[PDB]
């Protein structure tokens, strides 16, 4: 069992859907009509990669997963693209209009009126379900759907599901591919609601994964296929541990208990390594310390931030491939004899290992490179917070003038939620200060 | 008491420093060769600059910025700014121009000939702005303060040096209509006291005859063009974290066309003032450049811009 | 999805149809309204413009609108004239005659409800409207005062759609008629409330720009309106092709507009080459068309759009470029307020192309002229007659003229804020 139901939200969100399906669907050997002749078990089983998938009768194998965007143009590529045959029509979820760039929007007046609809075919997927774990959801801080329609959801899941866990993979804003002035105050919208509802999150800056691209895999400008493609490599590490066994595999959840020290502190760091290309890998075979190492370098993180500055409260390694204990043990220790890690004083600084045997794949004319081995770390450490303030400056400038708050208004919202929600990150950036200073 | 000494005789602006720092009666001044100085009043030439900051126990400030010299030259500041790519052979607000060593109206300069045949060899601007009455061509001076901090200050007046002589599209050989020194000019005096017109009235003539003001057709550009000059060199001449520290006062010289299009036509490094301003001028240097670094016991403008792109 | 297009009065029916003209061909849709061009792109977007009848006809979805009857029928013999759904002409007899109140309250009033019935028609059929863009000048009597009636209706059967204008502003160098400061106070006192858009196009410009620049000794109304379409055709390139971008009308007004009044665009083209010399060009001052230079004020906003085939790399670079040297004229207080768009198909007759829309408080300098000379009419009452005949007061004036000055003031006040 143990069974998880994905939920993309948005133009970002469904496109990260396509990379990463298309993705799983390579690993597990599943075909595009959902043939799978490997799985011998017709109709159902209790595989690692049912997880993800559940099987009808006729042998298809079919993501557990909801598409819903308020306007039809993006998922209408997916009803008629590669992966059709994949999906349930009643999986794929559109309305008319969309948002416009308007947390307002996407939270109120067009959000209400196709809320109930994709509850219920969310009810319909968690009732094929013999042990339910949580929900993923992605989505962007910046568009208006992926801001409002995404918080009304969470507040609604966490209605009707409880303390079910519900996990994030957010896609922070940048000024190279960003469309609009008024991301910053989405971004703070979005993340004063959802707060309470989320019980981790793993944030994806833009900017970062542009300049891996342009630097690692010499792409002069790097398009939304190639970020999504990268991504979803990210993502697959992180979740292996749910759709492979293994003897020296590591459950996700059990990372989770480490990962969050308090119910606010909740945002990992991720680096992966190694990112290059065809030509550059070519009589080049990467050893397990030279992407160990390559963990900490601040130029493979997902986030803009440098964790030289601040302090670790733990740090995870998630090995996949042809990877052995011995080299592990011995590449940790030339790193702890040779880098800046420093823990608060309230916690362990053992790094913690897990390692999935299924090697990487990557996909048919891509720009990466297939490897034998690679790794990604997540780390918690305070350092992150750097993000939130350079977010926090551009929503004051603007906020000091009211620029564009008319837009809000006219949908309904009030400034109170404005400055309410601006509290709230103030608040945040002061926890962050708060656990890093030593005992007394 | 602190104590400073005077190097260079002929500078108006700090002789009227140097007696206001003494009536002050917290300074003392000792003679020209005494190295137990918290302030130097410099020579313009040869200043030695590797003599500054070697003296146990005193802060030394210095009134001039080591390297700025490459801005205030004709050929140094072609070079600069064909060379630098903040400002580039493209910049739109300063006239083409051509280094040379020993509408095609030009201009030759470094004694000045004009004219259409034949240093640097600079674009003749043919289209002035002319005041009226008189059909007459006018310069811009503006005063700017950097202080030890790099802080960019504008004092708040300017003066036009105009010319009393209308100018004259089919004479460049004759150089009273074409070139508005104060010199050169001593009809002087006819309109306006000594040629010089100050921001009151100037700022009236443009809402009475333009139906605009100086403010918005003009000083934008002004401020634009001196923060864009100084950012440029910050990095080659700021005394940040270095042994002793600077301050400098500068004249930047503006050109208007007849469009309200602004263009620099010099920086002076050791400037005069009009006379009926020295008194607060030199106030305003004392209570920012030499009493925040030297405490004892607003009339500019910061310059200061981060936009977020 | 579906834009519904109006033209009121001689001018606005006159660039109407040049718009039609040149997009018409960019889509390779003949007369007849059929297609026959070389690349499934012309046809992704074409519903945004155009109706599909029997016989896979295409069929602008646009409305013609004027009190003279005459210019129906030079639309009508006009190359592209037998396109057009003929019960979609509504005209009247009378004129006005150059007079606003005509317009607005009496003759344009009795004609209205005509124009709802065709405007109701063509909305009910739409999958779903994203709003309107009417073409009119604001110096002549029905354009100005029947357009911002129209407008004015419009809004209380659709309060929740996009309203969007191009708007001709009078200038003594074309039309020597001496009520058309008159016309143009009044109709911008409507405009400040009731649209989310407005393109000012100023016949000053268009005039200096044909004199000076492409040399034309005696420029006429073609030359004139040869500019306004290239512009026109620019700015709705991005909704009208398929292309990275996917927007609609109201995410763009979310994108350029900070504060509700504060509606009023410059716009310009380049050139009238390398992508340096597009960007130097289209930020130059004698490029814009309304008669207003940037370097008086600062930019709240600003769009960039390229036509063409070119390095997009080289195209970031030089928008940062131009961003980093001229960074004092853009307000410091919002981030990331230059958006640019790359469009692959070229304008017929170009290699390469730009449009600019630009936000800037230097359009105070348009508002200040048109002001001055209503003044200089007013404070003698001259002319007043021709509009008090028609049941107006003299305080109608007044507050139009107030209104004006308040837009100025407020420009100015966002012009002078700071950060710290
Ligand atoms: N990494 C990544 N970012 C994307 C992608 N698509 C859009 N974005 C980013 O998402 C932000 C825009 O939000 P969107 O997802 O396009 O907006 P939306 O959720 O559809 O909301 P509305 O269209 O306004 O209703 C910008 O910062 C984009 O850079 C994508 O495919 N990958
Ligand atoms: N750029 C441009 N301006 C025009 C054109 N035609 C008229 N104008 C301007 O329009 C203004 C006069 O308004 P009109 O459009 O003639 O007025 P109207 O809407 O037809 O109303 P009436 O003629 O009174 O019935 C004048 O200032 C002209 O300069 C044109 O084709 N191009
Ligand atoms: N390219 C140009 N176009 C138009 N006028 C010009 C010009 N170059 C110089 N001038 C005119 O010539 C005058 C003097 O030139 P110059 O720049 O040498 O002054 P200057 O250095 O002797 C005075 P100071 O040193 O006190 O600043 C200017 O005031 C200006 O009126
Ligand atoms: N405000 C605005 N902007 C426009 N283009 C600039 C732009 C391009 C790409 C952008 C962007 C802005 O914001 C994010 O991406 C066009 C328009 C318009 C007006 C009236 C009728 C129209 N028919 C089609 C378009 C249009 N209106
Ligand atoms: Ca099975
Ligand atoms: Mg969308
Ligand atoms: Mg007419």
């Amino acid at each position: 069992m143990r069974e998880c139901i994905s939920i993309h939200v948005g133009q970002a969100g469904v496109q990260i859907g396509n990379a990463c399906w298309e993705l799983y669907c390579l690993e597990h050997g599943i075909q595009p009509d959902g043939q799978m002749p490997s799985d011998k078990t017709i109709g159902g089983g209790d595989d690692s990669f049912n997880t993800f998938f559940s099987e009808t009768g006729a042998g298809k194998h079919v993501p557990r997963a909801v598409f819903v965007d308020l306007e039809p143009t993006v998922i209408d590529e997916v009803r008629t693209g590669t992966y059709r045959q994949l999906f349930h029509p009643e999986q794929l979820i559109t309305g008319k209009e969309d948002a416009a760039n308007n947390y307002a929007r996407g939270h109120y007046t067009i959000g209400k009126e196709i809320i109930d609809l994709v509850l219920d075919r969310i009810r319909k997927l968690a009732d094929q379900c013999t042990g339910l774990q949580g929900f993923l959801v992605f989505h962007s801080f910046g568009g208006g759907t992926g801001s409002g329609f995404t918080s009304l959801l969470m507040e609604r899941l966490s209605v009707d599901y409880g303390k079910k866990s519900k996990l994030e993979f957010s896609i922070y804003p940048a000024p190279q591919v960003s469309t609009a002035v008024v991301e910053p105050y989405n971004s703070i919208l979005t993340t004063h609601t959802t707060l309470e509802h989320s019980d981790c999150a793993f944030m994806v800056d833009n900017e970062a994964i542009y300049d891996i691209c342009r630097r690692n895999l010499d792409i002069e400008r790097p398009t939304y296929t190639n970020l999504n493609r990268l991504i979803s490599q990210i993502v697959s590490s992180i979740t292996a541990s749910l759709r492979f066994d293994g003897a020296l595999n590591v459950d996700l959840t059990e990372f989770q208990t480490n990962l969050v020290p308090y119910p606010r502190i909740h945002f990992p760091l991720a680096t992966y390594a190694p990112v290059i290309s065809a030509e550059k890998a070519y009589h080049e075979q990467l050893s397990v310390a030279e992407i160990t190492n390559a963990c900490f370098e601040p130029a493979n993180q997902m986030v803009k931030c440098d964790p030289r500055h601040g302090k670790y409260m733990a740090c995870c390694l998630l090995y996949r491939g042809d990877v052995v204990p011995k080299d592990v043990n011995a590449a940790i220790a030339t790193i702890k004899t040779k880098r800046s890690i420093q823990f608060v004083d309230w916690c362990p600084t053992g790094f913690k290992v897990g390692i999935n045997y299924q090697p990487p794949t990557v996909v048919p004319g891509g720009d990466l490179a297939k490897v034998q081995r690679a790794v990604c770390m997540l780390s918690n450490t305070t350092a992150i917070a750097e993000a939130w303030a350079r977010l926090d400056h551009k929503f004051d400038l603007m906020y000091a003038k009211r620029a564009f708050v008319h837009w809000y208004v006219g949908e309904g919202m009030e400034e109170g939620e404005f400055s309410e929600a601006r509290e709230d990150m103030a608040a945040l950036e002061k926890d962050y200060e708060e656990v890093g200073v030593d005992s007394v | 008491m602190y104590t400073f000494v005077v190097r260079d005789e002929n500078s108006s602006v700090y002789a009227e420093v140097s007696r206001l720092l003494l009536a002050t009666g917290q300074w003392k001044r000792l003679r020209k060769d005494n190295p137990r100085f918290n302030l130097m009043l410099g020579e313009r030439n040869r200043l030695p600059f590797g003599r500054l900051g070697h003296e146990p126990g005193l802060v030394q400030l210095v009134n001039y910025y080591r390297g700025a010299d490459k801005l205030c030259r004709k050929a140094s500041l072609v070079k600069l700014i064909k060379t630098s790519p903040e400002l580039s052979e493209s910049c739109t607000w300063f006239p083409e121009s051509y280094v040379i060593y020993p509408g095609n109206v030009w201009i030759a300069k470094s004694g000045i000939l004009i004219s259409s045949e034949a240093h640097v060899i600079q674009k003749y601007l043919e289209k002035p702005l002319l005041l009226e009455p008189g059909h007459r061509k006018f310069d811009i001076r503006s005063w700017v303060l950097v202080d030890h901090l790099y802080n960019i200050y504008l004092y708040r007046e300017g003066v036009l040096r105009t010319s009393s002589e209308p100018y004259n599209s089919a004479n460049f050989q004759d150089k009273t209509c074409h070139l508005t020194n104060h010199c050169i000019q001593k009809n002087y005096g006819r309109y306006e006291e000594g040629n010089e017109m100050f921001f009151e009235e100037f700022n009236q003539y443009l809402m009475d005859a333009l139906n605009t003001t100086l403010e918005n057709s003009i000083l934008l550009q002004i401020k634009h063009i001196i923060r864009s000059c100084l950012m440029c060199i910050e990095p080659a001449i700021s005394t940040k974290h270095l042994h002793y520290q600077s301050f400098q006062l500068f004249g930047f010289d503006f050109m208007v066309d007849e469009e309200l299009k602004v263009w620099l036509i010099e920086v002076n490094g050791a400037p005069a003032c009009a006379q009926k301003l020295y008194a607060e001028l030199c106030q305003g240097i004392v209570d920012v450049a030499i009493s925040s670094v030297f405490p004892l016991a607003s009339i500019f403008i910061k310059l200061h811009h981060h936009h977020h792109h | 999805r579906e834009i519904v297009h109006i033209q009121a009065g001689q001018c606005g029916n006159q660039i109407g149809a040049k718009f039609w003209e040149v997009i018409s061909d960019e889509h390779g849709i003949d007369p007849t309204g059929s297609y026959h061009g070389d690349s499934d792109l012309q046809l992704e977007r074409i519903n945004v413009y155009y109706n599909e009848a029997a016989g896979n006809k295409y069929v602008p979805r646009a409305i013609l609108v004027d009190l003279e009857p005459g210019t129906m029928d030079s639309v009508r013999s006009g190359p592209f004239g037998q396109i057009f759904r003929p019960d979609n002409f509504v005209f009247g007899q009378s004129g006005a005659g150059n007079n606003w109140a005509k317009g607005h309250y009496t003759e344009g009033a009795e004609l209205v409800d005509s124009v709802l019935d065709v405007v109701r028609k063509e909305s009910e059929s739409c999958d779903c409207l994203q709003g309107f863009q009417l073409t009119h000048s604001l110096g002549g009597g029905t354009g100005s005062g029947m357009g911002t009636l129209l407008i004015s209706k419009i809004r209380e059967e659709y309060p929740d759609r996009i309203m969007n204008t191009f708007s001709v502003v009078p200038s003594p160098k074309v039309s020597d008629t001496v009520v058309e400061p008159y016309n143009a106070t009044l109709s911008v006192h409507q405009l400040v409330e009731n649209t989310d858009e407005t393109y000012c196009i100023d016949n000053e410009a268009l005039y200096d720009i044909c004199f000076r620049t492409l040399k034309l000794t005696t420029p006429t109304y073609g030359d004139l309106n040869h500019l306004v379409s290239a512009t026109m055709s620019g700015v709705t390139t991005c909704l009208r092709f398929p292309g990275q971008l996917n927007a609609d009308l109201r995410k763009l007004a979310v994108n350029m507009v900070p504060f509700p009044r504060l509606h009023f665009f410059m716009p310009g083209f380049a050139p009238l080459l390398t992508v340096p010399e597009l960007t130097q060009q289209m930020f130059d001052a004698k490029n814009m068309m309304a008669a207003c230079d940037p370097r008086h004020g600062r930019y709240l906003t600003v769009a960039a759009v390229f036509r063409g085939r070119m390095s997009m790399k080289e195209v970031d670079e030089q928008m940062l470029n131009v961003q980093n040297k001229n960074s004092s004229y853009f307000v410091e207080w919002i981030p990331n307020n230059v958006k640019t768009a790359v469009c692959d198909i070229p304008p017929r007759g170009l290699k390469m192309s730009a449009t600019f829309i630009g936000n800037s408080t230097a359009i105070q300098e348009l508002f200040k002229r048109i002001s001055e000379q209503f003044t200089a009419m007013f404070r003698r009452k001259a002319f007043l007659h021709w509009y008090t005949g028609e049941g107006m007061d003299e305080m109608e004036f007044t507050e139009a003229e107030s209104n004006m000055n308040d837009l100025v003031s407020e420009y100015q006040q966002y012009q002078d804020a700071t950060a710290d």
